[PDB]
């Protein structure tokens, strides 16, 4: 398990947690008032600031540098490209697409329709032989 | 003989008046605590 969820979760009940405690401290800031007739906040304030700086923390780890793995081979052979974001040139773009095997034009490359219906007879015939490969 | 009812006129007539309320009743090891 790693550390962005049980970052948010623990972020979102830690400010909870501060909440309670600064309902404590600060409706027993005014309402105690009234004792005194109309009459701390530091560590409040630091464990907040823990806080905000842990569920910001929390927000990164649900970004993660992209890897990925080649679509032809069955090893694993992982693709890391060392980056977080997907870019906006077309070229390298492109590239990253190319890295796999693959065409994201698709069908138009492939034609799916008139290869498949001799490639479903041709490949049973063809692997009933390959059976004893 | 049985006590039916009670009653207080000492209440009779005020002057004057005043009021009286009522009412209820170092970072690091703040954590915890």
């Amino acid at each position: 398990s790693f550390v962005s969820k049980l970052l948010y979760t623990v972020s979102a009940l830690v400010l909870f947690h501060s909440g309670f405690s600064s309902y404590e401290f600060h409706h027993l800031l005014k309402l105690n008032s009234l004792n005194n007739a109309q009459g701390l906040p530091k560590d409040i304030m630091y464990e907040t600031y823990a806080g905000l700086i842990l569920f910001v923390l929390a927000v990164f780890t649900s970004f993660e540098k992209l890897q990925y793995l080649p679509i032809e081979s069955n090893d694993g052979k992982i693709i890391s490209q060392g980056n977080y974001l997907k870019e906006i040139a077309l070229n390298k773009a492109t590239n990253v697409d190319n890295l796999i095997g693959s065409n994201p034009n698709g069908e138009i490359i492939f034609t799916p329709s008139f290869v498949d219906v001799h490639m479903k007879r041709k490949i049973c015939r063809e692997w009933a032989s390959n059976t004893v490969k | 003989l049985i006590p039916v009812w009670q009653r207080d006129e000492w209440l009779t007539n005020v002057v004057d008046y005043a009021v009286l309320d009522v009412f209820d009743s170092s970072l690091w090891n703040a954590y915890w605590l």
